[PDB]
């Protein structure tokens, strides 16, 4: 089988400037002069569209700010310049020899400048308690950098344990990430205290029971 | 225009089989290729195979031999991809994909929307839905979607015309079941007097459920 590797597994470049991905083959995915080398994009929940075909053809409608170059087992997808809508995962793959193949991906995404969150707490709602239950929510949205952190606090001590976490994918418009952020207890550990601390790291967000 | 359209999410059992199907439209289905490709949950892609819908003939993925069987219908454009003894290894997004011929490295040129396979034993469980106001410029509202399986959901608020401000979360799944949160971002002046409604329907269950944020 053909191996693809790709170069590297996550990139971020800035609007306007040069993203340029590589992919190298374990063997020759050329023959006759015609290569067998494509390039696809894949947004969430979307299937991989295409890019380049044969090494360096636009497919239809994808715009010239996307070019391949390469022959051989050596292979590069070149954008330029980078857009906003250019954040997504980017695969090469062959279809010289069966079982055809692809590269592991690269996660390319878009520099911009720092944004805090804005944050929000929400109680558990009436309904949740009704069943014997008790979820905090936080949500932590349009920041940037993605690396966040969150901390919970109960009556000013920190909690850990019960909380869990969710990233969305970085926005297409304005290049930004969000997460939320859900402590769960039991209704009779909610009912045992009074202050809930949501803080992101701070921008620190608060209720009390009440 | 080409279009390659599959058929819906499926839950199975270990050990049970599955046939997922790839309807073409907009070109003439006998004379293209048509290639499944498996990936998982948070993977890369696989090829699994393919035909040649005009005679049927087949070229498989030797690691897929005995795993997948495909076929095709001429007379209703559908091709079929077969998946047996399936195990957990199994659960993973199936696309259908057409593919062209040398001239242009024989790409895949358009893709069927995929297909989610979940094989497990757990069991289906509709979502509980939760309103979430401010305990109480701008108001963000949330909607908690909590312990169902199996995937998906889909959210949206106010049957979908409240589109701008919305951020809908990745579900985290615990101990057999999935939760996830939806926030909206609203200008005070439209809520509370003005009304904001979660709604959410989970297929697998044929659930739908309405909740209103009221004001606390």
């Amino acid at each position: 089988d053909i191996v693809l590797t790709q170069s590297p597994a996550s990139l971020a470049v800035s609007l306007g400037q040069r993203a340029t991905i590589s992919c190298r083959a374990s063997e020759s995915v050329d023959n006759y002069g015609i290569s067998f080398m494509n390039w696809f994009q894949q947004k969430p929940g979307q299937p991989p569209k295409l890019l380049i075909y044969a090494a360096s053809n636009q497919g239809s409608g994808v715009p010239a700010r996307f070019s391949g170059s390469g022959s051989g087992t050596d292979f590069s997808l070149n954008i330029h310049p980078m857009e906003e809508d250019d954040t997504a995962m980017y695969f090469c793959q062959q279809s010289k020899e069966v079982p055809w193949t692809f590269g592991g991906g690269t996660k390319l995404e878009i520099k911009r400048a720092d944004a805090a969150p804005t944050v929000s707490i929400f109680p558990p709602s009436s309904e949740q308690l009704t069943s014997g239950g008790a979820s905090v929510v936080c949500f932590l949205n349009n920041f940037y950098p993605k690396d966040i952190n969150v901390k919970w606090k109960i009556d000013g001590s920190e909690r850990q344990n019960g909380v869990l976490n969710s990233w969305t994918d970085q926005d297409s418009k304005d290049s930004t990430y969000s997460m939320s952020s859900t402590l769960t207890l039991t209704k009779d550990e909610y009912e045992r205290h009074n202050s809930y601390t949501c803080e992101a790291t701070p921008i620190v967000k608060s209720f009390n029971r009440n | 225009q080409v279009q390659l359209q599959q058929s819906g999410a499926e839950l199975v059992k270990p050990g049970a089989s599955v046939k997922i199907s790839c309807k073409a439209s907009g070109y003439a289905f006998s004379s293209y290729w048509v290639n499944w490709v498996k990936q998982r949950p948070g993977k890369g892609l696989e090829w699994i195979g393919q035909i040649y819908p005009g005679d049927g003939d087949t070229n498989y993925n030797g690691k897929f031999k005995g795993k997948a069987t495909l076929t095709a219908d001429k007379s209703s454009s559908t091709a079929y991809m077969q998946l047996s003894s399936l195990t957990s290894e199994d659960s993973a997004v199936y696309f259908c994909a057409r593919s062209r011929g040398y001239f242009y490295g024989s790409t895949y040129d358009s893709w069927g929307q995929g297909t989610t396979l979940t094989v497990s034993s757990a069991k289906t469980t509709p979502p509980s839905v939760y309103p979430l106001a401010p305990g109480s410029s701008m108001v963000t509202l949330g909607c908690l979607v909590k312990g169902y399986f199996p995937e998906p959901v889909t959210v949206t608020w106010n049957s979908g015309s409240l589109s701008s401000g919305v951020h809908t979360f990745p579900a985290v799944l615990q101990s057999d079941l999935y939760t996830l949160s939806s926030s909206v971002t609203v200008p005070s002046s439209t809520w509370p007097s003005e009304t904001v409604t979660c709604n959410v329907a989970h297929p697998a269950s044929s659930t739908k459920v309405d909740k209103k944020i009221v004001p606390r």
